[PDB]
Parts: C-alpha cells; structure tokens; sequence
C-alpha cells in the first residue's frame, strides 16, 4: 500500500513587540490575500512566494485576519481526523527568537494554541465516540533536545541542581528510532494531559536574551498514543485487532545571531547548538525536495538527535504538516527569506503514510 | 607631522612587514638595532623620518607599527631573529590557537581576547603621533585573522577614531591557484564587513607575481620572500610623499579621492613595472614613456585581470626618480590616445601623477636591479568584477550543499550571515555593471 | 603553546608509539634517559608540544599507555626508549579482552577507564591550552579498540571543543589475523563516527607493499611499518613544531578537509622512499614527490583512489622549496586529472610548507586524502559482518558480556549510511 501526501505548509506573520516599536522597524512584509510578499526598505527586487495556508495576526482589524482557533482549525483538525483514521502526526515549527512559535503552538493562559486545542477536541471527540464496541487508551510523552542531549520534561528531579537526567536515543530495526527511559505517562482525560503539560512547559528550558526574556532554549517534541481498537468478529477471540496513533508536534529554538542577543558561556553554547541543528534540518528538507524530483540524494538524518528520531515522520510514515513565523521588520529580511525559502522546499517533500 | 600607523594582521601580513621594514630601514639608514649612524657625519637632520619611525632621546628609531597573528610562530621568527631589537617588544600574540581557516574564529571566538590590546597599543602609539594621516593594514582574505580579525579592527576604529584614512594591501585570491578549500566564504564575508568602513583596497595576488618573477626577472622556482620584497616597493612608492621629498606629493588624504567614485567600488590595482633584472636592466633606456606603458599592459599587472575586458575609471601614477614632467605629460597622452585603454565618458580626466626625487633602494641580496626611476600605478577598473564573481560562483558551488559550514555555526555564525553577504556583493557587480553603461543626453 | 596529549592503547598502540617517541626524540635530539644532545635551538623552541620538562633539562612526554594485559607494557619498559616515559602513566590491568571489544567496553576496561582519565586530567590541566589528543590503536582488537573508543566518549564529553585525532590499523581485505575483526571494526566506527574529528585509516598490506615494490625489503618486520605510521604521525604536526611559510595547525586540517561531519576518514601517505639503491637514480624535488603521493602505491588505506573522486587532499611539505612549484603541480594534478576530483569543490588542496626537513633528507612531505574510495573499506566489514550475523557465529562471546543484537544492527546500519554518502559524491553529476 502507500498514499503519497505532501506536507501541508502553513505561514504567519506575527504583529510588532515592544523593542521593534522602539527602534522603529516599518512595514515590510504584506499579504495578497494569501500570497506573502517582502519588500527590502529600499525598493530592491520585491520578492513573492506562495504557501498552501496564510495568517496575518499583523493587527487584530485589518482584513483577512486569522488568529489562534483560526490556525487549529485550518491544520491541526485535519491531523486530528488523520490520528483518529489511523496514522501518526507530525506538525513542525520554524522561526527565529521572538518569532511567535511558542504562541503559535501552545500558547498562553488566556490563549492556548494546537497543543491544548489537539487535546481538548481528541478527548470530547472521543467521549462522543467511546461505547463498549471500541474502547480508548491514552499515554503522554514530551520530551526535550538541549546540548545535543535529551531530557524528558515529564519527570521531576530530585533534591540536587544539576538533576537533569540524560537519555539516549537507538534505532529499532523496524519500529526505526526511538528514545531509552521515557516516562510515557497514562492519562484518560483532559485535566491530567494539561497537568503534564505544566510540568513540562515549566521543566523546559528558557532564558532572558535581548529579543524575547522568556526565550526557548531547547526543542520541544509532544508525543501522546492513542489506541481504538478494531472490533473483528472471527472464528475465535474478537476485538484483539487494533489501530494506534502516536502524535507529533514540535516547537523548535531560533537562530540566535550572536551580537543582538549576546551573551558568553553557557548562553552562547546553547546557541551554536540550537543552529547546528537547525542547519542539519535544513538540508533534509532541501534534500527531501530534490527526492521528489527524481534526483538521487541522501538524507543526513544522523547528523543530528532531533532529525534522527524525526526520522519517520519528515519522510516515512506520518500525516505532515510545516508552520513557519516571521516578523514584519527590515531588521529580519534575510531570516525571514531563509524561513520562507524552506517553507517552500518543504511544500514539494512528500512521503508514504499507511494505516496502523 | 604626517605620520602612520601600520598594521600587520596575520601571517601574509607579517612576512610583508619585514620586506616593508628591511626596506625603510635600508632607506633611512637605521641599523636593525635601531640606530642611525648616519648622524656620525651631518647634524642636525632628518632622515630616520618621523612619518615611520619614532625617536627617544637614545639615539633610537623604534616603528609605529603593530603585529598581529594569534599564533606565535611568526612573530617569534621577529623576537628571536634579526630585527629583534627594532620592534617594541609588545608585539601581539595570543596565538594559543589560529583560526583554523574560519572567519567566524578571527570575528568572535578568537577575534575577541586579543582586540582590546590591540586597540590599546594603537591608542599609545597615535597619541604620540601629532597630525595623523591614516592606517595601513596588510592582511589576505583567506585565514581567519586576515579576514575576520581586520573586519572587527576596522569596525572599531571606524568609531574610535572616524575621520581617518584607513586603507588596506590585500592578498586577493587567485582563480585557479590556492592554499585553501574555504577561502570564497571568508573573502565574501570579509568584503561584506569592509565594504562599509574601509576607504581604499589595494589588492594583490600571488600568480601574477609568480608569472612576472618568470617573464621578467628569469626565476622559474621563486619563494615568498622573491614576492613581498616586490610588494614592499610598492608601498614605498605610496609613502615617499611622506618620507622624502619632491615636486608633486600625494598624502594618503589624495589617493581616495581621486581613486575611488563611489563608497563601494574602492578595490584598485597595483602594478610596478620596471621588473628587470641586472641583465636585462642594460640594454634598457628605462624612461618614463616605456614604464608607463609597461603599466598599462596586462601581463605586467599584479591582479590577475585583463583590463582590455573593461573600462578605466581611475589611475594615479607616482614615480620616482630622475622623472621630468613633460615626460608624464606625453606619455598619459600617449595611453589616451591609444584605443586599447578604453575610459569611461564620466572621466574626462581620468589620470593623477605624483613625483617623488628618492629613487627605490635595492635590497641586497635581492632579484631587482638599481634603476635611475620607477613607477606605481594604481588603477580602479572594471575588469575586477569578473574576479568578484568567481568567488560568487564558488560559493554557490559550495553553499548550494553547505559545506564547511558546521565549522563556522559551531563558532557563533549563522547560516544567514552567508546569504546577507552574497547578495551584498551581487549589488556591488550591479554596481560595476552601473557604471561602465555609458551615458545618455 | 599548543599541546598534544598522546594515548596509546593496546600491542599495536604501543609499538606504533614508542617507534614514534623514538621518532620524535630524534628530531627534538632526546636522548633514551631524557637529555637534550642536540645542534639546533629550533628543536626546543616548541618541544612542549609532546614532552613535559621535569628537573635537569629532562624531558618527560605525555604519554599515556594502556593495555588489558601487562605482557606489552613490559617490553616498551624493557626497551629502547622507555626509560623516558613516566611509569604511573603506564595504566594496565589484567583480565584481557580476548580479541573481545565487549571485554574491553564493558567489563574489564570499564573497570579501568577512570584510571586513564585521571591521567588524563593530569597530562591536560598542566597544558597552557591543548590543541587536542591523538590515540594509536587497532580495529580488529578487544583492547584497543574497546578501551579507546570508550575512552573517546569520555574525552569528547569531557572536552569537547578540541581535537580527537586517530590512528587505526584498519582490516585489510585478503588476509587476516583475527576472526572476529568485523565485529569489532563495525561497532568501533559506530563509536567513531559520531566522536572523532580525523581518522586516519592504515592497513597493513598496503605497508607491506610498499616495504616491498618500493623500498624493496625482503625481511619486513612490524617495526618498519610503524616506522612509516610515524612518519606521517610527525608530518601532520610539524607546522606546530617547527617554523614555515605557510603554516598547518591540525584544526586547520580539518576545517579544510571534513566538508560533512562524518566523513572524516582519510587515506594517508608519505614521500619520498626510494630503496637505497635508486636513491642515485632520482632526483630530489617537488615532481617527484609528488608523483609519488598521488599514486596509489604510496598510500596506508588498502583502496585505490582511482575507483572513487577525491574530496579533499592535503599537503604538507618540510623543507626548504617554492611555493609556485607547490601551487603550480597542484593545479596540474586538479585539471590533469579532473575525473578523479569534486567539480562542487572548485580547489581541492590544501597545503602547508615547514622550513625544518627531517634529519637525513632535504625534502619530506605527507599526503591526507579524503576520498570516496573509502567505502570500499566499510563495505566489505559489512558484508563479513552479515555473512555472520545471520547465524550467530560467534556472538554468544559477546552476549555473554553484556550486549544485545541491537548494538549490531545499529553499528551496520550506521556504516551502511556511510558508505552511501561517500557514494552520493561518486559518480559525475
Ligand atoms: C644514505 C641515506 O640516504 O639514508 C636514508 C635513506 O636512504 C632512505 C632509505 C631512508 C631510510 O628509511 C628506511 O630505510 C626505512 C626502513 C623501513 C621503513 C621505512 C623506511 C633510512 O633508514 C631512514 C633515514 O631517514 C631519516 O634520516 C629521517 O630522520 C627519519 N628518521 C627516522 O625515521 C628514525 C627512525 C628511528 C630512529 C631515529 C630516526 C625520519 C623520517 C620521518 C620523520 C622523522 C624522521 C634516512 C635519511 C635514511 C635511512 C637511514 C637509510 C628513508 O626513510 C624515510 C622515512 O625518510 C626511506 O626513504 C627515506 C630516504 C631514503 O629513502
Ligand atoms: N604574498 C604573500 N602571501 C602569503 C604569504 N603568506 C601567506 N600568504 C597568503 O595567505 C593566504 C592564507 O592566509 P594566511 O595568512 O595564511 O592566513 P592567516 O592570516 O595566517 O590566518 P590563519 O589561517 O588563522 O593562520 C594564502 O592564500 C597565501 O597565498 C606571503 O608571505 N606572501
Ligand atoms: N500572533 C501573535 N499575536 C500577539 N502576540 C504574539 C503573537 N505571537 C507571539 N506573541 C507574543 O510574542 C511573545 C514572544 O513570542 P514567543 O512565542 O516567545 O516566540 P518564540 O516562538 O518563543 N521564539 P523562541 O523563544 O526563540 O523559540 C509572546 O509573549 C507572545 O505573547
Ligand atoms: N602495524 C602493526 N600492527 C599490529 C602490531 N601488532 C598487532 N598488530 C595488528 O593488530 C591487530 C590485532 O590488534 P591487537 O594489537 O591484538 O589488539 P589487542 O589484542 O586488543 O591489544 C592485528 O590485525 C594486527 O595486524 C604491530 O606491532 N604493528
Ligand atoms: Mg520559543
Ligand atoms: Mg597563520
């Protein structure tokens, strides 16, 4: 069997911060609808690139606005029906520091984004659907990349600082990669998912820079299966078939120009880290572009812990989805063409999904 | 007086500095000890020139000059060698480790520890120095000192100190030899950051030099030495107007002037013709119409670039020697007549002439001959582009997959950094393609 | 001051070595009780990269040996030159590995890892600033193999920003000396590959061709091969002990010839040999030389350039000579052969000149090549390597010391992925 399926990409432009409104960065970027085009400030070659989905949070009045539910029900509902079809979801971010990933996916108190959105509707969406014909089984695992290391963000530490507890990731032959020690933990309803959500969105690793003080200095995977059974009738025991899903969604670190948020040591350490990786994704997704065309390529995946356990999920087996964020200041021309540039690689990458 | 400050960034930078300083010291009269003899015969003079040595009240000339490598196999060939007590001893080696072929180890993990010195000891030295003219840095884009730690350098006086004359003698990459597989990116980067703050690039290269050493001066199996001591003439013919004197003199305040129309399309050329041999240097006249002509020819450029592919905009031409002007006069109407040499429409002038009485001084030792007169040019031209868009084209060949790149994020760059520089440079060959356009009524 | 701090692990680890400090006491004129007996001051200028002073002018190195058994150890001791090394750096336990990598990762060298590493802290926080280690060890081992790759581990966490160079014996493709080298060699490059910054690949037939059809030696011993090992073992870091025009730290190296993080395997090689007989009959220049480090008879790695492209080489030169020579036959090899270089790496050289040649000869120079040829390595092991696992022949050894299969599929997986990146650069487009 097999169903090749793109990877849906989705863009949004986040409104000015605070520091931009001091410095004073006008108008660059703008929406045709649902075409994006930028404008270097000095009328220098106007460029345009088109994407399967849009958002403009630029203000809350202008027309085609298109804010947090607005964004959940355009992409993530679709994964949702995709989980519960039979299939295993990967919805990825890319951005810089500052640049509205964190809001975009998880969100704030008031404003929660797909993470919160995912849950609640698989929960009640299941109630809806939970009778004695099929039952529903529910486990969470979030873990985290910080230094090349994995950490699982679902455990807390013990009685001593540096408590932070390094796992490691190996390669099943069939089941591909996986990581060692995670405390997958059991949930059956909402309050608890949001529960782990707190420990782990606490347990995450932030920092004050000079972009954003609530910086994310790490990558962020969120991963819950969730078992339905197949109810056969056979000649013998029933309901022992069964479809799965595990979920992917993940909220990446930025780019960190050295010299705007600067810092030494550790602060900095991080940082060429945090781009190392991201390189490494980029080449995938370039590489991934060309395999759709014919081109004879190979994929650096294990050139890096992130886009080696996301292995089966940029290509492989998985319902695929990219949400790229940038700002609308000169001072991120280039980065926000880079972030736009792979949006578009990734718009051609297409890969095989298949029922659990 | 009108004084400078050199300043030595690595080691092509260095091993010039010692050609440059042999010479000037042969020149004077100084000693490697620092001592001027000559005032043994005639006081009260002034030959140990303040432009370029300062003087304690000794008896001793100690330079302005400030060195810099970050490994200290090469200013240690200073401390240990023959010029050991010429040299302030503060000559600036945090070398505990080289940049490794990396701008991004000579701007930021390495281009810091060291700057701050740096930047001390030239702070000493120019407030010594009353009437300051301008700087003189030496480096080659291709390492990490001479790309990266000259951009942060000049970043930073062009805020320290501002109006100032700051120039720079560069190694410009050849297009088929090389030393190194990640030179492109580093020149790139360097050129995006020096574009910016830098106000005239002289630029040499290493093949020319090797194919004027053949042709010219018969050595088929020439070292770098053979080379920097051609390069230090040079530098002698742009300083005597300081040094020495003459009818017409160019300052350093002259040449950026006249040399450079626009802000970015500051990269002349360097050329020296009178090459010859002491064979060859009889059966020669050696007069100004010769030299000048030689000048213009090609094959006798030390940039790797045919002008005869592009359009003049500028040239100032310093001779030195037993030069009367009429001379000059008949032979750039000579070159303008010619229809070869072809000017752009916005130059109507085109030419700038600078004599100097002091003929160049022959090192011994050396592969030049003594010459009654000699002549520099320095040429902005159009021709350099094609060079520019080599590296652009080795660059894409190479960023097209990112390789090498890992070195540089995993010293504090980002992937952005590369493509913000390229297509900086692309708008600087918009820019020559700008001007060669002819105009319209 | 930049330092090297030198392990050596195992029989062949530590012949190679103490032929190497024999090697390296010869050019800096120590003498087998640590005195200097020299003519040059050049030689101490920068001795500090390998030795340490201790008292009366001696010079003490930074040597760290290990070994599962004592039997090796005693004959460096009992020996030329081993008087020199300090004896509480000779770290060694009994319970050898068995020509096990298991024994050597996991049991019996896990119990003496901390050891070595306390060593280690000491030979490397007596260093004004280490450019990085240099382990000589062997892949188709228990000991070595085992021990040093566990030992990388430690040290690229411990100290990660600096320098894990290698020198492995690599299995050669005809004839062996252990069984169970397939094995060994695939989880040592699975624990390599993610760890190292240069590997430097040598096989044995490859020496013994050249002791043979180019040196002409009837009666070749292991001590004339390792005496070739050393030979480029100095030259790859010459140009931070001795001055030069165009210098050559190993940083640089790297940067200029690892493009990918993983394809840090080279093929090295060393010019000019010339049998004592047709020493007459040659001439001594950069032609020469180098006619002699491009051909595939001068070369460590047991596969032949000429079925693969080069990706990148190096060159370091000692002695006295001109740059335009260098530069010029450089370009002649690119453009001469172009079927056989990278078209999206436009020069594929890098060079490096010293002033200070070797001591019997005015010319010397070592060649790095990274080269796609390599897989023709990585290949075979795997074949060997599944040609067994798919009957367990000989894995209860290895099960039976605390293992899964699992390890074994992922090291094949592993090389495999390698291999086919060097093949994605092999063929011309
Ligand atoms: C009459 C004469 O010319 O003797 C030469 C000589 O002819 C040859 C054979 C020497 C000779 O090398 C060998 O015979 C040999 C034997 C087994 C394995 C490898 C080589 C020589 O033994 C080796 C020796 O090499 C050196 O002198 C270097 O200093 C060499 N020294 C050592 O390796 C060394 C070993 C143990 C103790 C002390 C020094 C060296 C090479 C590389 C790096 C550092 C040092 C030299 C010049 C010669 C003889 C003696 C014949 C050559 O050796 C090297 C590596 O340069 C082989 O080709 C070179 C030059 C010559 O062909
Ligand atoms: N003309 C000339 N060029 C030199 C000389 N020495 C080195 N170069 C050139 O310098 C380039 C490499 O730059 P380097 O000076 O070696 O780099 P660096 O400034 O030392 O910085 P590091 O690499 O960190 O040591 C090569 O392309 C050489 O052509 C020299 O003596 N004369
Ligand atoms: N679309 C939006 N509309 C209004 N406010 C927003 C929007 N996106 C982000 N913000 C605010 O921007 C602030 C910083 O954004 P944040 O989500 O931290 O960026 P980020 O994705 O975390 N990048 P990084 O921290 O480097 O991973 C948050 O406090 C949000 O409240
Ligand atoms: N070049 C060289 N190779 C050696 C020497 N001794 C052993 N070997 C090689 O080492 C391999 C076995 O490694 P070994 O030294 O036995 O590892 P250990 O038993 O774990 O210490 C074989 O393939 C040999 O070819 C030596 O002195 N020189
Ligand atoms: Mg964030
Ligand atoms: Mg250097």
């Amino acid at each position: 069997l097999g169903s090749n399926s793109q990877v849906t990409v989705a863009v949004r432009v986040r409104p000015f911060s605070k520091r931009e409104k001091t410095e004073k960065a006008s108008q660059v970027v703008f929406t045709n609808g649902e075409e994006i085009t930028v404008e270097h400030p000095d009328m220098k070659q106007v460029y345009s690139f088109i994407y399967d989905v849009s958002f403009w949070s630029f203000d809350e009045c202008h027309p085609g606005y298109a804010s947090q539910t607005t964004v959940y029900e355009t992409l993530a509902a679709p994964l949702l029906d995709r989980a519960f079809e039979g299939y295993n979801t990967c919805l990825f971010a890319y951005g810089q520091t500052g640049s509205g990933k964190s809001y975009t996916m998880m969100g704030l108190n008031e404003e929660p984004g797909i993470i919160p959105r995912f849950c609640e509707d698989l929960f009640a969406q299941i109630a809806k659907k939970q009778t004695s014909e099929v039952s529903y089984h529910l486990e969470m695992s979030f873990f985290e990349v910080y230094n090349e290391k994995i950490h699982d963000l679902l455990v807390c530490k013990g009685e001593n600082g540096q408590r932070k507890q390094p796992l490691r990731a190996r390669e099943h032959p069939v089941s591909g990669p996986y990581v060692e020690g995670l405390s997958m933990n059991v949930v059956s309803s909402y309050s608890d998912i949001q529960s782990w959500l707190e420990l782990g969105n606490k347990q995450r690793a932030t920092a004050a820079t000079g972009m954003n003080d609530k910086s994310s200095r790490s990558h962020s995977v969120f991963t819950l299966v969730m078992t339905q059974t197949k109810t056969e009738v056979v000649e013998g025991e029933e309901h022992d078939h069964r479809i799965t899903s595990r979920i992917n969604l993940v909220d990446l670190a930025g780019s960190e120009r050295c010299s705007t948020a600067h810092s030494s040591g550790q602060r900095l350490k991080e940082g060429v880290s945090i781009n190392k990786s991201l390189l490494t994704l980029g080449k995938v997704i370039s590489a991934l572009s060309e395999q759709a065309n014919g081109k004879r390529v190979f994929i650096p995946y294990r050139e890096s812990t992130l886009t080696w356990l996301l292995k089966e999920s940029l290509g492989g087996n998985s319902k695929t989805a990219m949400i790229a964020t940038v700002s609308p200041a000169a001072s991120n021309i280039e980065e926000t063409l880079s972030t736009l540039r792979y949006a578009t690689q990734a718009r051609l990458i297409v890969n095989i999904a298949k029922v659990n | 007086m009108r004084e400078c400050i050199s300043i030595h960034v690595g080691q092509a930078g260095v091993q010039i500095g010692n050609a440059c300083w042999e010479l000037y010291c042969l020149e004077h009269g100084i000693q490697p000890d620092g001592q001027m003899p000559s005032d043994k015969t005639i006081g009260g003079g002034d030959d140990s020139f303040n432009t370029f040595f300062s003087e304690t009240g000794a008896g001793k000339h100690v330079p302005r000059a400030v060195f810099v490598d970050l490994e200290p196999t090469v200013i240690d060939e200073v401390r240990t060698g023959t010029y050991r007590q010429l040299f302030h001893p503060e000559q600036l080696i945090t070398g505990k480790e080289d940049a490794a072929n990396n701008y991004a180890r000579g701007h930021y993990t390495i281009g810091k520890e060291i700057i701050d010195l740096v930047l001390d000891r030239i702070r000493k030295l120019a407030d010594q120095c009353t009437g300051l003219q301008g700087f003189l840095v030496f480096h080659s884009f291709g390492g990490g000192t001479g790309s990266g730690f000259t951009s942060l350098l000049m970043e930073r006086l062009s805020v320290d100190y501002g109006k100032k004359s700051k120039l720079e003698f560069s190694i410009y990459p050849a297009p088929q030899v090389s030393t190194a597989v990640v030179e492109p990116y580093n020149s790139i980067l360097t050129t995006h950051t020096t574009l910016e703050h830098s106000d005239c690039a002289f630029m040499v290269d290493n093949e020319a030099i090797y194919d004027i050493c053949r042709r010219n001066l018969d050595i088929e199996r020439p070292t770098y030495t053979n080379l920097n001591r051609l390069i230090s003439q040079i530098v002698s013919s742009i300083t005597a107007s300081l040094r020495f004197d003459g009818a017409l003199n160019v300052d350093l305040t002259e040449f950026q002037t006249n040399l450079v129309p626009y802000p970015r399309i500051h990269f002349p050329l360097a050329t020296y013709a009178p090459v010859i041999s002491a064979e060859k240097a009889y059966h020669e006249q050696l007069s100004v119409a010769e030299i000048t002509n030689a000048c213009f020819e090609p094959a006798n450029q030390m940039v790797k670039c045919d002008p005869r592919h592009g359009k003049y905009m500028a040239c100032c031409l310093l001779y030195r020697g037993d030069v009367v002007p009429k001379d000059v006069n008949a032979a750039i109407a000579t070159i303008k007549t010619k229809r070869s040499i072809q000017f752009v429409d916005w130059c109507p002038t085109g030419f700038k002439v600078g004599i100097n009485y002091q003929p160049p001084t022959v090192v011994p030792g050396g592969d030049l001959a003594k010459v009654q007169r000699a002549v520099c040019m320095l040429s902005n031209t159009t021709a350099i582009a094609e060079a520019w868009a080599r590296l652009d084209h080795k660059f894409d060949l190479m960023y097209a997959k990112r390789a090498f790149v890992h070195w540089y994020v995993g010293e504090g760059m980002e992937e952005g950094e590369f493509s913000e520089a390229r297509e900086d440079m692309a708008a600087l060959e918009k820019d020559y393609e700008e001007v060669g356009v002819d105009s319209v009524e | 001051m930049r330092e090297i701090v030198h392990i050596q692990a195992g029989q062949c680890g530590n012949q190679i070595g103490a032929k190497f400090w024999e090697v390296i006491s010869d050019e800096h004129g120590i003498d087998p009780t640590g005195s200097y007996h020299g003519d040059s001051d050049l030689q101490l200028e920068r001795i500090n990269v390998y030795y340490n002073e201790a008292t009366g002018n001696k010079y003490v190195p930074r040597a760290i040996l290990v070994d599962l058994e004592p039997g090796t150890m005693d004959s460096v001791r009992s020996g030329p030159f081993g008087q020199i090394f300090r004896p509480d750096n000779f770290v060694f336990g009994q319970s050898g590995a068995g020509n096990n990598w298991a024994k050597g990762h996991y049991t019996e060298g896990a119990e003496l890892v901390d050891s070595v590493l306390d060593v280690v802290r000491k030979e490397s926080e007596s260093c004004d600033c280490l450019q990085g280690f240099q382990l000589t060890h062997s892949l188709g081992g228990g000991t070595g193999s085992g021990m040093g790759t566990l030992l990388i581990s430690k040290i690229r966490e411990e100290y990660p920003d600096r320098i894990m160079n290698t020198f492995s014996v690599m299995p050669s493709p005809k004839v062996s000396d252990t069984v169970v080298e397939p094995y060994n060699a695939t989880l040592s490059v699975h624990q390599l590959v993610e760890n190292t910054d240069e590997t430097y690949c040598i096989d044995n037939e490859a020496l013994y061709d050249i002791c043979f059809r180019t040196l002409k030696l009837t009666t070749p011993t292991y001590g004339d091969l390792n005496h070739l090992v050393s030979a480029t073992m100095s030259g790859v870091t010459t140009c931070l002990r001795f001055p030069g025009q165009l210098n050559a730290d190993l940083r640089k190296l790297a940067v200029n010839m690892v493009p990918f993080p993983r394809l840090h395997f080279f093929m090295p090689g060393f010019a000019p040999l010339t049998s004592r007989g047709s020493q007459q009959y040659r001439a001594l220049t950069v032609p020469e030389l180098t006619q002699q480090m491009f051909d595939s008879k001068n070369m460590m790695a047991a596969c032949d350039p000429r079925h693969g492209r080069y990706l990148t080489v190096a060159a370091i030169f000692r002695g006295r000579m001109s740059m335009k020579e260098v530069d010029e036959q450089m370009l002649n090899v690119q453009n001469k052969n172009s079927s056989y270089f990278v078209e999206w790496i436009p020069n594929n050289v890098k060079t490096a000149v010293c002033d200070i040649p070797p001591r019997g000869l005015k010319m010397s120079a070592t060649f790095i090549g990274n080269s796609t040829a390599i897989q023709e390595l990585f290949k075979r092991i795997s074949e060997q390597f599944t040609a067994m696992f798919r009957r367990k022949a000989f894995l209860h050894w290895y099960t039976g010391e605390g293992m899964d299969e699992m390890e074994f599929t992922e090291a094949e997986s592993n090389m495999n992925d390698l291999v086919s990146e060097y093949q994605q650069y092999q063929d011309a487009t």
